[PDB]
């Protein structure tokens, strides 16, 4: 219908993001994380932001030498934090409590396994993981690679 | 803490109406995010307009009450460009 | 971390009782189709995640161990009390 | 050992999806011509003739079975009884299909939780396909 | 070290190889075969391609889900604790949600591994990746999980602290 | 009109809790009172044990040995052998893994909660009048509104977590 | 007695002192195996003795340990009662 | 004689239950009262959970969650966190 | 497999007693010249140059390893001390001999336990003794 | 006493649940080198097999056989 589903377009997105990768270590233009960085290292006022490698915010974001708080995806403060001196731990992988919540509730519900058994997702587990076709993949003859899982789901997306 | 641009202009339209006391029509309607909604009118709902994220109002998407959607920073910016705002592209 | 906005227009009213205490009764609200099970999978969850030191706690911390500034008609004052 | 080369010198070609079965050795009833698979398969535990001779966890798993080959002559995928819908098979476990390469050679066991194995007599199968292959032509 | 389009580390051998392995990916068969399965792909579970990525490069460390009975014990803040039971057997855990093998104890409470294990067990898997006769520095220990004061390799043996470092001398 | 006529399941075994007499008509339920019936035989027996906890009538580690597999019969301990109903327990906390797993867990809920908030408990299975099984099934407590069928059963797929609308 | 427990297992004993291999199940308790099982695993493990195509009586059953209602062999099926004898006709 | 000598057992754990005072003197057992003292502590909190047994403040499928592993805080029951000795047994 | 043969057709012979052991792989402490099993036999871990070096666990497998050479120096069998004392050795697992035999052909493990294996790579000295003998004639 | 050895058995097990704490002896507490010597390592089977079912071998006459000779 329009310029953007031809072919000659998305070859020339092909060839431009194959070379930012080997400019910019990224297989994508920046993110918004990543543009906020470089536009407060250029000026040097603080508050520069953290990037995590992926584009997204670093969650824990300190400014220089003050305050302290924890950031979600968006740029955005989050209210129940601003630690002055140590940085705060704002769910670093801490998906216990959450997960505590579905077992004590799948304890207390009824008896008998009327429904309780019925309360990674389906059918990936064992087609991709388990059946020879992710092993291309996180796999090769030696050391030699240092190839980064936020490139290579970078590698099939912009592809 | 500190004010979002919608809670900045709401606060200055309704002193406005109350230290000069002259009544304005309209109020945003901002989210949580501090942004504005893309929807705005005021509190008799009689015309809704998309407005753009920055603040400045859309022309051409005055409806009577309730835009089913609104058009995002591309189609603006393609629809503006085919009405000959420079950049043939 | 998702997000649950629990407030409207309606949450919040005002009027002056004793001439000097302006009142107010805020009403948080949240609708029950905007809280997954993968979120909070009990309603005793929805009743601790709201009253508990996220929401609650820390507004009544805010309140009691704290100072509030109103910023009206270029005069800063504060806004606190317990009741 | 024909078996597996039939299959993976039919995956490497690429021009269909391949699946692999392998039954297990089921001691009971053995006064049948037909055996452990074909019976699994086309709908045996519930004829008029064979009323009562099976449980109702062979029955149970015969249907499962039925339901593997019919969405296979359907549509060539024994997950999907369409060749254009793709929502997520709920009746049993997902079938991989035979990848013709080392870390896969996936197939299926035909016992009561229906499990997905993976290489099938590769001990016995390099055997007769790469000792012998070395031994006859030298 | 070096710039890049902004402020970026480029190991420019690094990303040269990723792209030499990028261009042998698509000459498979076997990752057209992954491609045809991740269009089947459901769109609530994963929106774009990418997407299929983000999950399958996650489900590769998701075990099966235990016993639906069981609940897990968090920390005070809620950090996923050490020793984690179930009905008769207690075991440890990583911060990540699985459990370290062989760790399954029965009855009581296990010892969590302490920092000679977790670093001699992965040189000791380490030497099952080695040639022969090509050792290296497997830090064996006691049964208490301490140290040995002398560690050795290379035909040099040293003195160690509690902690791992060589003490001068 | 001289027999008696009680009434079984499937396979003959006796809802226990009556006898007919020569003239009279037995209830006899049908494939969802039950399944509402034993529910009010558990949380019956939950409320047994919470009984017996506020009477200080058996020891804290009594449940522990039993859960342990270690019994101790009455003749061991000097007791008379029937003096308490002390083989009730070693029943009823070995009927099944998951069952007396949840039997417990109710009832130090209910210890507590007792005694000291949420109007929370398990989930009877509402029925019809007729005595079938309504085909909507909603669990207050979670907001789960599922669907059962032909002498129970989740149908798979029909669930419903928090919508406004009842599920049809 | 039968069901024989200890911390967490449960298992299923002889008359004798030793256990049943197979019947340590996890929690709760096992059924002991019933007629059923202790003949057609002996005739299985003695179908394992056997010339190849050597087939013997193995008499298959439910879920339940009950016998399956039609038992078979040598191309005869005959039914059955709970117990094992054929009832004749 | 201005300095608080505890003593430990070998690799160097308190035997709590006392501190010294600059002008004391430390008793310290050796080798055997411990295995004595052990015991004594062992018959002490049997008599601590046959006290509780009598004075039915914990429920009887209390130790069966335990042995179950599976492990009840106070903030799930509404309780407050302390106000029984709840985390003694577990 | 040279050893069992060396064992086997030595038992045969019915002339003494015949003993067999098999050290496991030890992974650490890859510095010595000597192997897993001399050391845990001729007092290595005692060695006033190895102090500190090994654990209490090893040192005290390698007292029983001495107990188990001593037994045999002195009285050709080690499980006692004397060729005329029979009392039951309690300080050990009894080590059985080497029946040279099916259903026999038993060793010692040089682990933590000392437990009583039955038959060192039976399928790999099956392979190198019968059929390469065969192969090599033939 | 017909097979009946479980209460002897059950009394063993209980004086030692009462004894102490702490295993200082409670460990110490088939006979022994008989299981890893005559019935483990190929002597005894020799005897209670053969080449088929013709034997009907009985272990009342073994025992006797052993005893007399
Ligand atoms: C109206 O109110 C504003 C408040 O800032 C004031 O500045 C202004 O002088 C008033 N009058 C007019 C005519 O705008
Ligand atoms: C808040 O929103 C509701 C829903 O649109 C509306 O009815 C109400 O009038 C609004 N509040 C005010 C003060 O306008
Ligand atoms: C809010 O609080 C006031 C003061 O306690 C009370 O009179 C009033 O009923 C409450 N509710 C509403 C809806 O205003
Ligand atoms: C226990 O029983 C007493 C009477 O003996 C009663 O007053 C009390 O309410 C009961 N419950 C609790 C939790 O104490």
């Amino acid at each position: 219908s329009t310029f953007t589903e031809t072919t000659l377009y998305r070859i020339l997105q092909r060839r431009f993001l194959a070379v930012q990768s080997v400019i910019s270590g990224r297989f994508r233009c920046p993110t918004k994380c990543e543009v906020e960085r470089f536009t407060a290292t250029s000026f040097g006022h603080p508050y520069v932001p953290s990037c995590r490698r992926n584009g997204d915010y670093q969650a824990v974001q300190c400014q220089t030498e003050g305050p302290c708080w924890c950031v979600d995806a968006q740029g955005k403060e989050m209210h129940g934090t601003r630690q002055q001196g140590e940085p705060p731990s704002c769910a670093e992988g801490q998906s216990c409590a959450s997960e505590r919540q579905q077992a004590l509730s799948r304890l207390y519900f009824g008896t008998s396994g009327y429904f309780s058994q019925h309360d990674c997702p389906p059918t990936i587990k064992e087609l991709f993981v388990d059946s020879g076709l992710l092993r291309p993949m996180v796999e090769g003859q030696s050391q030699q690679f240092s190839v980064s899982e936020n490139l290579l789901k970078e590698a099939i997306r912009a592809i | 803490a500190c004010l979002s641009f919608c809670q900045l202009q709401k606060q200055q339209i309704l002193l406005s109406g109350y230290i000069n006391s002259t009544d304005t029509s309209y109020l945003p309607q901002c989210q949580d995010s501090g942004d504005y909604a893309p929807v705005q009118c005021d509190v008799q709902q009689v015309q809704c307009w998309c407005v753009d994220a920055e603040g400045m109002e859309v022309y051409g998407t005055r409806q009577l009450g309730r835009p089913k959607r609104c058009p995002r920073s591309c189609e603006i910016r393609n629809r503006r460009l085919l009405h000959g705002v420079g950049d043939k592209s | 971390l998702v997000s649950i906005p629990v407030c409207n227009n309606s949450s919040v009213q005002v009027g002056c009782l004793t001439r000097e205490r302006l009142g107010v009764n805020v009403t948080w609200k949240s609708r029950l189709e905007d809280i997954p099970v993968a979120s909070l999978p009990d309603l005793h969850d929805i009743e601790r995640a709201l009253v508990g030191k996220d929401l609650l706690g820390r507004f009544t911390d805010l309140i009691q161990s704290g100072s509030f500034q109103l910023h009206l008609d270029s005069k800063t004052f504060p806004a606190e009390t317990i009741r | 050992c024909p078996i597996i080369d039939m299959a993976s010198a039919w995956a490497k070609r690429a021009r269909g999806n391949v699946f692999m079965y392998h039954a297990p050795e089921n001691y009971g009833h053995g006064s049948l011509e037909l055996l452990a698979d074909v019976q699994f398969a086309l709908g045996l535990p519930f004829y008029p003739a064979y009323e009562g001779q099976f449980s109702l966890e062979e029955k149970s798993l015969s249907l499962k079975i039925m339901q593997y080959f019919s969405h296979f002559i359907r549509s060539g995928n024994p997950n999907y009884p369409y060749e254009f819908s793709r929502k997520v098979p709920t009746f049993a476990t997902p079938w991989p299909d035979f990848v013709p390469r080392a870390g896969g050679e996936n197939y299926k066991e035909f016992s009561e939780l229906l499990p997905n194995r993976q290489g099938l007599k590769k001990a016995d199968c390099s055997f007769w396909s790469k000792y012998i292959s070395s031994l006859k032509t030298s | 070290p070096t710039v890049g389009s902004f402020g970026f580390e480029i190991n420019l051998q690094e990303n040269q190889n990723a792209l030499k392995f990028l261009a042998s990916l698509l000459e498979l068969p076997e990752f057209l075969l992954f491609l045809q399965h991740a269009i089947s792909v459901p769109e609530d579970v994963a929106r774009d391609l990418g997407d299929v990525m983000e999950t399958v490069l996650s489900s590769q460390t998701c075990e099966q889900t235990p016993e639906r009975l069981f609940v897990p014990s968090c920390t005070t803040e809620g950090s996923y604790e050490d020793v984690q039971c179930f009905s008769g057997e207690c075991w440890c855990v990583n911060s990540w949600g699985k459990e370290l093998p062989g760790s399954r104890v029965r009855g009581g409470q296990p010892r969590c591994p302490t920092d000679c294990e977790k670093q001699r067990a992965r040189m000791q898997s380490l030497m099952g990746s080695q040639p022969a006769g090509s050792t290296l520095f497997v830090p064996a220990c006691t049964s208490e999980g301490h140290f040995l004061p002398v560690q050795c390799f290379n035909s040099e043996c040293y003195c160690v602290d509690a902690e791992g470092q060589a003490i001068p001398g | 009109d001289l027999r008696n006529c009680w009434c079984v399941d499937e396979a003959g075994q006796e809802l226990e809790g009556m006898r007919s007499e020569p003239s009279k008509l037995p209830t006899c339920p049908g494939s969802c009172e039950e399944a509402k019936l034993r529910v009010l035989q558990f949380i019956r027996e939950t409320e047994e044990i919470v009984s017996a906890s506020n009477s200080s009538r058996f020891p804290l580690g009594e449940s522990f040995l039993v859960a342990k597999g270690i019994r101790l019969r009455n003749e061991d301990l000097g007791l008379p052998p029937l003096f308490p109903p002390r083989e009730a327990f070693a029943e009823q906390f070995l009927r099944g893994s998951d069952y007396a797993i949840r039997l417990a867990a109710q009832s130090t809920l209910s210890f507590y909660q007792r005694r000291r908030l949420l109007r929370s408990g398990p989930y009877m299975p509402q029925c019809d009048a007729f005595g079938s099984w309504e085909p909507v099934q909603c669990h207050a407590g979670t907001g789960h509104c599922w669907c059962v069928d032909e002498k129970g059963g989740f149908i798979p797929g029909s669930l419903t977590a928090r919508s406004l609308q009842i599920p049809q």
